[PDB]
């Protein structure tokens, strides 16, 4: 009963959709969010309605939501932006404001969580056009950005940015034009999962993989389940990666919201349907994974006809946790007062510096 | 599929077996580990584990049950007792 | 094909080599391995977890939770930190 | 082409 969805609680942010989130061993960072409901979205107190220009964090050890009071210039593209975590920094690229397509983003912002600071990268070269819904990845210390519509016309470029020299370039090698897809990688190839236009959703039984070495695209036919079949075609889903494994969760094809979760092995290309169904099936949500191997899911749209959002947060264990993680969870559950003791008291107890930093 | 911790004095052996496995198979594998012929040892003979009470529900790998092995009466030294420490 | 470990108070735990290779520290050490600090009630649970993790890794079905008594939680955490498992 |  460990690989099931468990709803967390403990002031939680209002319901939002279109946001993104990333996770490390300590906190879950949530950026962006859009909610058109006036009463739900903090009323007149939210000066950026219907956009959530707030960066939140969930503390795993204490189960508390903290809204960061960062400085600098928070980017205005708060819907369908792309966010990644590199070391102790958040890299934000793309996205759109409101109304959709009126003002998109094509630059890169960086936020240091430890310093809690915002800045803009001074990258030079031919940058991608202002797009949203694209997908990025970090491979070999370089940024790969693919897809994303410009608002009226779709894109298929595979731009690459060198972070060491901060140099932009376009990769010239074909997959269909799509947006709100997902990216997987293994250091040699980049795999496209899901996505689609506003009138169709592309099937996941065939995957387009771009080869960095050969500089050409290829098509891979994934094997199906034993008696379940391929995952249903979906867009606006969520994807996480653990070693050579890719987990797809949520999304919808246009008329039905899917609340299942699937796993694909990047070596044998075999699909596995995990026996877990969401308590509330959502799309356009955000999902993230921790180095331990726990997946967190937040936000999204619950009803496709009433256009109802949610603020429920769920956690699930995708792999067998390490003994350190199991002991940590049991100790935190058994003795909630541990968070109140100072660092010296915990050191006298015997906890290492890293464990204290995670707890405190 | 059940899991077992053979206990004798300060010695514990972790192993696994099938519900269709016999007691003689257990004796043979412990002979393989600690080099003692099956005829010289008893556990608490030919009846398989299916009717020996070693069900797969209660012998889960996260909490296998113990069997007492003798070569003499049983002697299983208990593990060290956990200490007591204040909440603060 | 079996690896032999000794607790702090002299208890003996014989496990399969594959299960004991789960922890990085034991693999780096590598037969007999003597643990001068880990007590018996913690080494037992460490072998319990070795078996459980080896059996239930890459499994499609649901994975049952690992029962941990609150008293041994801190020492088991310390051993897990040391053994890298 | 909703972004939310």
């Amino acid at each position: 009963q460990l690989n099931r969805f468990v709803q967390l609680s403990g002031r939680p942010p209002p319901a939002r959709s279109g946001h993104r989130c990333v996770a490390d061993n300590t906190n879950l960072y949530v950026f962006g969010g859009y909610n058109p409901d006036y009463d739900e979205s903090g009323g007149p107190d939210n000066e950026d309605y219907p956009l959530f220009r707030e960066l939140w964090r969930y503390h795993f050890a204490t189960g508390v939501w903290h809204q960061m009071g960062t400085d600098g210039y928070m980017p205005r593209e708060l819907a369908s932006m792309s966010l990644v975590l590199h070391g102790n920094n958040l890299l934000v690229f793309g996205g759109t404001g409101i109304p959709f397509g009126e003002s998109n983003g094509n630059d890169v912002h960086v936020c240091n969580v430890k310093y809690k600071r915002w800045a803009l990268l001074s990258c030079r070269g031919k940058k991608p056009s202002r797009i949203y819904g694209q997908a990025m990845a970090i491979i070999n210390g370089s940024l790969y950005v693919f897809g994303g519509t410009t608002g009226y016309i779709y894109s298929t470029d595979l731009h690459k940015l060198d972070l060491n020299t901060r140099e932009w370039t376009q990769l010239k090698p074909l997959p269909e034009e799509r947006y709100r897809h997902e990216i997987a990688h293994d250091g040699q190839r980049i795999y496209i999962l899901g996505g689609g236009t506003s009138w169709t959703a592309y099937s996941l039984n065939k995957i387009h993989a771009y080869n960095l070495e050969t500089n050409a695209w290829e098509e891979i036919a994934t094997k199906p389940h034993e008696k379940i079949g391929f995952p249903a075609a979906r867009r606006c889903h969520s994807c996480v990666q653990i070693k050579n494994d890719v987990f797809i969760c949520g999304g919808y094809n246009g008329e039905v919201i899917l609340g299942d979760i699937w796993k694909l092995n990047l070596q044998t290309f075999q699909w596995v349907k995990l026996p877990a169904t969401m308590p509330e099936p959502v799309y356009f949500h955000c999902a993230a994974v921790t180095p331990a191997g726990c997946m967190y899911i937040h936000g999204g749209v619950v009803n496709i006809h009433e256009n109802k959002r949610t603020g429920s947060l769920f956690k699930i264990w995708l792999v067998v946790p390490s003994l350190l993680e199991l002991a940590w969870e049991k100790l935190l559950a058994a003795f909630p007062n541990l968070a109140n003791l100072s660092r010296t008291q915990l050191l006298h107890l015997g906890l290492t510096q890293g464990l204290i930093e995670r707890l405190k | 599929d059940v899991f077992l911790m053979i206990r004798r004095h300060k010695t514990t052996i972790f192993t696994d077996a099938k519900e269709s496995s016999t007691v003689f198979e257990l004796k043979r594998i412990v002979e393989g580990i600690l080099k003692r012929p099956p005829d010289e040892q008893r556990l608490y003979d030919g009846k398989t584990l299916g009717e020996c009470g070693f069900t797969s529900q209660t012998a889960r790998p996260q909490a296998p049950a113990t069997v007492g092995l003798a070569f003499e009466a049983l002697c299983i030294e208990p593990f060290s007792s956990p200490p007591e420490l204040p909440d603060v | 094909m079996y690896v032999k470990l000794i607790s702090s108070d002299g208890h003996e735990f014989i496990v399969k080599r594959e299960h004991a290779l789960t922890s990085g520290t034991i693999k780096a050490m590598l037969n007999e391995v003597n643990f001068r600090e880990i007590p018996s009630h913690v080494l037992s649970k460490v072998c319990m977890y070795f078996t459980y993790k080896v059996r239930y890794t890459n499994s499609s079905t649901e994975i049952p939770e690992f029962p941990i008594a609150p008293e041994i939680a801190l020492e088991l955490l310390m051993a897990a930190n040391f053994l890298d498992c | 082409l909703r972004g939310g």
